[PDB]
RNA sequence: GUUUCCGUAGUGUAGUGGUUAUCACGUUCGCCUAACACGCGAAAGGUCCCCGGUUCGAAACCGGGCGGAAACACCA
RNA sequence: UUUAUCCGGUAAAGCGAAUGAUUAGAGGUCUUGGGGCCGAAACGAUCUCAACCUAUUCUCAAACUUUAAAUGGGUAAGAAG
RNA sequence: ACAGAAACCUCCCGUGGAGCAGAAGGGCAAAAGCUCGCUUGAUCUUGAUUUUCAGUACGAAUACAGACCGUGAAAGCGGGG
RNA sequence: GUCUACGGCCAUACCACCCUGAACGCGCCCGAUCUCGUCUGAUCUCGGAAGCUAAGCAGGGUCGGGCCUGGUUAGUACUUGGAUGGGAGACCGCCUGGGAAUACCGGGUGCUGUAGGCUU
């Protein structure tokens, strides 16, 4: 049997990456979070107060609370089946803004724009994304060379 | 009388037979867990919305008649 | 011609190591007191050694740092006991130098049958204007590449202010 | 010989410090403590009053911290004080007052508040603490930033703070280290702050070092003998600045456009100009030593 | 003494290197990984003969022992005591274990069977991959056949199979042998006793100034 | 193989809690004796088994090993 | 499953990158030694072996790591916008 | 100077090779290390959440809020390590 | 062109040495009356303005070490799936997809934020 300890096996997880042991860069606690914002937890060794727990390391969740230097945040945690939407309290040093959201809200700001315009025209524009289509028959042109002849090369034991 | 000591063998089958359910989320989730100084204030904000309903109602008819004028000036 | 490369004394250090911790040390504290004019600090032991009779955090020596004008006045009246002559390996790689004396009465000091004869350790940290860059608090820095006092630059310092005869052979 | 400490491996594993600590300028712990705002606010800035008595001039400036680099809302230097009749001694504790007084008034004329919270007027050197006015805009608040100054009693950094507090800024300050605090009875004289604020620590030095000997005078302060400053006058130099600063604080920065734009830096040498310097040597080496 | 090499032939368990975590290891049997004239120069021994493994297996310390000796003996011979250099390129590094021989006296009364099955160190063993070299010899280009036969005899002290191969390098370096003389004059390569130092167009110019001077 | 116990002067053995090392014998030198004993005075002698760690400091406190010893290996 | 986007320290790799092992020579009175041989002795000469280190080289690590996959885990792809 | 591989003093190099009561593992440099001065946030009081998990306790922990304070120019930090 | 004050990302910024810095500043620097601190005005605190770019700092320079990025190593090592494929076995080949790391070669060497200067 193994030990239930809160920081078991994190020997390699919470470890500051490389050539970064030291002062936390001050930007990381001067960006703002407000309820609704989506956040990806990523623990960190230097700050021990308010750490998450290793099963949330790498997970995302939205924000529901904001205290003086921590953020209440709801993530999903799968347990033997049933997924429990549970809310944890994590100090800011272990948190980033997830740009996972931000591809859309840029497809949105552009979709809303491309619909307000081209509405004075009435021309229906492709608003939906659409997966990578078949590559659309074209030409190839060799100019004045035949292709280069390739031959499988004779084996020889290198060692 | 030795026995098997553990396994997660067909467990994936079992808890996926009723199809692991992402927790059904409604709008308007509970405020339980938010810091008291927020609520202890936002309840006073909510409790006295009505004191100041006269401003809200007349100022609503102002924009309602200014945009009944904006949609009629278009006509 | 050198604007300010005036090789001058930054400090003069005195040390009386007497691994005895009490009398023979409380009396040696008046020697540097009388000779300099400033209360000397009591040093203590780094850790215990058996064969020497010293214990951890037990007081061993008493030392002093004299700078400014009174540092030239004890470096002078220092040598002239060694009669203005030193050895090649006293001028270190870093531009300092040091000479021990054997008896503290030959420095113009009154001898008592109680207050015995403890020689001391003269060491002299040569400097140059702009050396406190290392020691300050805001915006510290390293002292260039030149502007550092070499073993040979500190040699002919002493050959040109106290006219030493610095003698070769270990 | 020895083992070479600075190996190839020393530099491969060596992680540099944060730059502003290489230059030895920034205490970021005590900047993390000072600057970051609580996330019950999420946008409202946290102002600091910065004072860096340099070597010759006392800089004052108020800043909040953004993520691109803290922006400066208002800066007031000590080398602008000659406009208000202070010619000399502008790294001295008396002048850090006028700098911090200027800074406070030049900040309070924007946001239209120069007509309220003027703070102490004449001068006392006592406990003053602006109390925001009901029905009016709340008083301005910031927190003194000492930087790297060992803040023992009398040090000008939080002595320039007394200038801002007298100007109308609500900065939480004690008096435990204002010049005048008696570190053996734990109280105030408050008439020692009288002198130090108006320069009588420099006047009474200017009066001991006149009767005792000359030529120490005129070497300790020549530009105080030149420019026709004297004792019995210094107190009535800063008492005019304290009034002249507070009637017009606004800056009128001098216009600037003349420069012909020459380059007396030295440019970076291109690739091929290094690439031939070798092969410009090694033809001077070869040719030379294939003779003798 | 020791179980036959059968039981410890395959690489089953993760490497068990001698460290603070296993101790009391009996010192490896093979000790001297190179003999002959290891005081040779690169300029006088141009024949990199190899003995390359063809199977992913283990080699006992005592096997590398006999394989070296029996090659020292068909060498200094036809070659002479000076005319070669032999390298063993597998240091027995991984520690092999033995449950404690299930020792019993008489018929028996008890042994506990498997409780604490974990056993003691018994010896050491080399890990070998396909296409990885075991032994390498270098002599004069004159003496090729005697490298082939000296390595051919060492195969018979080894389990599994291994091909004998003559390298295109010069002696023990990494440099293709058709190119050595060219990279020696003009000094892309500088003799360094056995090996050789590849000097690039990288360093300070004075480092050159020594050469071509 | 499992579980215990020790190692200290030439020898057998004390000893402490982490600041010191004993006793007895042996031995060396004198003294008595005609000469040995006996007796009386003085003497010199051990990394405190080999190790690494903890500690201000280990002979003594831990961990490993080496040597000498003791106690279990029952139901068929 | 795509499209974005974070998370990861396993296989492999590396050890002329840390830690830990480890072979060889060249280089070094580095230091120093313990033996020598030629020396009264002498960093004198020549060796030698030890330990270190200056460029190198052979081979390794489950309780080592500069690097670093594959499979894989989060979210997000709107009207509760 | 006595002083030797070790006492004491001085300069230079020193990314951490030390230290952080203990096992290891992480973390740490005008620090979390060492030295001083002032102290009792190791105090009183509701809830919320994390950790083992049935998503029960106990233990331990994380964010708050309300009091009384300690400290510091202050921002802050502190309800054991 | 550049600096000073406060910075962000934290080596393309470090380190080693070499050369050049007009004016503003930054500094070295000169003193201990007061404030404050020391065994020592050495550091810290304070009053200064006689000197100098000697150094820090800035700017460059090095077939420089380091880092940052590309190429190669290599479609190699490894791997998701697949077969009544091979092999006594170790292991190996192919199909369907993904795809690294050194040594070895190149290129680069701090970008900027706000507020103030100087080159008027
Ligand atoms: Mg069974
Ligand atoms: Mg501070
Ligand atoms: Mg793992
Ligand atoms: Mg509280
Ligand atoms: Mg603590
Ligand atoms: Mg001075
Ligand atoms: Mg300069
Ligand atoms: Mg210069
Ligand atoms: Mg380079």
């Amino acid at each position: 049997t193994n030990t239930k300890g809160k920081r078991r096996g994190t020997r390699y997880m919470f470890s500051r990456p490389f050539r970064k042991h030291g002062v936390v860069p001050l930007a990381t606690y001067m960006r703002i979070y407000k309820k609704g914002d989506i956040v990806d937890i990523k623990g960190m060794g230097t700050v021990q107060k308010g750490m998450p727990h290793k099963c949330y390391h790498g997970k995302t969740g939205r924000v529901y609370n904001v205290t003086q230097h921590a953020v209440g945040i709801v993530v999903n945690k799968q347990v033997k089946g049933k997924i429990l939407a549970k809310r944890i309290n994590v100090r800011i040093e272990h948190i980033k803004h997830s740009k996972s959201r931000d591809s859309f809200l840029k497809r949105v700001k552009e979709n809303d724009q491309k619909k307000k315009e081209a509405k004075e025209k009435g021309t229906w524009v492709q608003l939906k994304r659409q997966p990578a289509p078949p590559r659309e028959a074209h030409f190839v042109r060799t100019n004045g060379k035949e292709p280069e002849l390739l031959e499988p090369i004779p084996y020889e034991f290198m060692a | 009388a030795k026995s098997k000591n553990h396994t997660t063998h067909n467990q994936s089958r079992k808890w996926h037979r009723n199809g692991i359910k992402k927790p059904r989320s409604q709008r308007y989730e509970s405020l339980k867990g938010v810091d008291p100084k927020f609520l202890r204030n936002m309840r006073f904000a909510k409790k006295h919305n009505k004191k100041g309903l006269k401003k809200m109602q007349a100022n609503n008819a102002k924009a309602m008649s200014a945009r009944a004028e904006a949609i009629k000036a278009l006509v | 011609e050198n604007p300010m490369r005036e090789l001058r004394i930054r400090k003069l250090c005195l040390n009386i190591c007497v691994g005895e911790s009490g009398d023979r040390l409380t009396r040696a504290a008046k020697v540097l007191e009388q000779l300099t004019g400033q209360t000397p600090v009591f040093s203590k032991a780094r850790y215990t050694v058996r064969s020497f009779g010293i214990r951890r955090n037990e007081k061993i020596a008493v030392h002093c740092t004299v700078r400014g004008a009174k540092a030239e006045e004890i470096l002078e009246k220092g040598l002239k006991v060694r009669e203005y002559e030193l050895r090649k390996n006293n001028f270190s790689d870093t531009g300092n130098f040091g000479f021990g004396i054997q008896e503290h009465i030959d420095l113009g000091i009154k001898y008592d049958p109680s207050i015995g004869i403890y020689g001391l350790d003269f060491y002299v940290v040569l400097g140059r204007p702009g050396f406190s860059i290392a020691d300050k608090k805001r915006r510290t820095g390293c002292i260039g590449a030149k502007h550092r006092i070499s073993k040979e630059e500190a040699m002919r310092w002493f050959q040109q202010k106290h006219d030493g005869i610095i003698l070769p052979g270990n | 010989f020895v083992k070479v400490v600075k190996n190839k491996a020393y530099f491969k594993r060596y992680q540099v410090k944060f730059r502003r600590r290489r230059e030895g300028k920034t205490d970021y712990y005590a900047r993390k403590r000072l600057v970051i705002q609580d996330k019950n606010k999420y946008n409202t800035p946290k102002y600091r009053m910065i004072v860096r008595v340099t070597n010759r001039d006392i800089i004052c400036q108020i800043a909040y911290a953004r993520i691109e680099g803290d922006m400066i809302v208002c800066a007031a230097y000590a080398h602008e004080l000659p406009k208000y009749g202070v010619k000399v001694g502008l790294t001295n504790y008396a002048a850090a007052y006028c700098t911090g007084l200027l800074l406070a008034r030049r900040l309070l004329n924007r946001f239209g508040m120069d007509k309220i919270y003027e703070g102490q007027v004449e001068v006392t050197g006592d406990e003053y603490n602006v109390e925001s006015i009901d029905g009016q805009p709340g008083a301005f608040t910031c927190y003194l930033d000492a930087g790297l100054a060992r803040t023992t009693t009398g040090n000008k950094v939080f002595g320039a703070l007394k200038g801002a507090v007298d100007g109308g800024l609500s900065i939480p300050h004690s008096t435990k280290r204002f010049p005048g605090y008696d570190s053996e009875s734990k109280e105030f004289n408050a008439e020692v702050h009288r002198k130090h604020i108006l320069g009588q620590n420099v006047a009474d030095y200017m009066r001991y070092l006149i009767e005792e000997d000359e030529d120490a005078y005129k070497k300790q302060f020549s530009q105080y003998i030149k420019n026709n400053v004297t004792p019995d006058m210094m107190e009535e130099m800063y008492k005019k600045a304290h009034a002249a600063i507070r009637e017009n604080p606004v800056y009128e920065k001098k216009p600037k456009k003349e420069v012909k734009k020459k380059r007396w830096n030295r440019p970076k040498m291109s690739l091929a100009q290094k690439k031939d310097r070798v092969a410009q040597k090694k033809a001077s080496f070869l040719r030379a030593q294939e003779r003798a | 003494g020791r179980r036959p090499a059968r039981c410890y032939r395959y690489c089953k368990n993760k490497p068990y290197p001698k460290s603070r975590f296993c101790r009391g290891v009996p010192d490896a049997k093979i000790r001297i990984f190179d003999l002959g004239r290891k005081k040779a120069k690169v300029d006088e021994f141009p024949l990199g003969g190899h003995m390359v493994s063809d199977e992913y297996e283990q080699l006992s310390s005592e096997a590398l022992e006999a394989a070296r000796i029996c090659a020292n003996k068909y060498m200094v011979k036809s070659c002479g005591r000076d005319g070669f250099h032999m390298r063993v390129r597998l240091h027995p590094f991984h520690v092999i274990r033995i449950n404690k021989m299930l020792s019993c006296a008489g018929a028996d009364r008890l042994q506990t069977g498997m409780r604490g099955a974990f056993g003691k160190p018994q010896g050491t063993v080399a890990r070998v991959h396909i296409g990885q070299v075991i032994m390498s010899i270098r002599t004069k280009l004159q003496n090729e056949e005697h490298v082939i036969e000296a390595l051919r005899r060492a195969k018979f002290k080894f389990p599994g199979r291994q091909k004998i191969h003559i390298s295109k390098k010069w002696g023990f370096t990494k440099f293709n042998a058709d190119e050595f003389e060219n990279m020696v004059a003009k000094k892309c390569l500088i003799p360094d006793g056995c090996g050789v130092k590849y000097v690039p167009n990288h360093g300070p110019l004075d480092k050159w100034r020594v050469l071509h001077s």
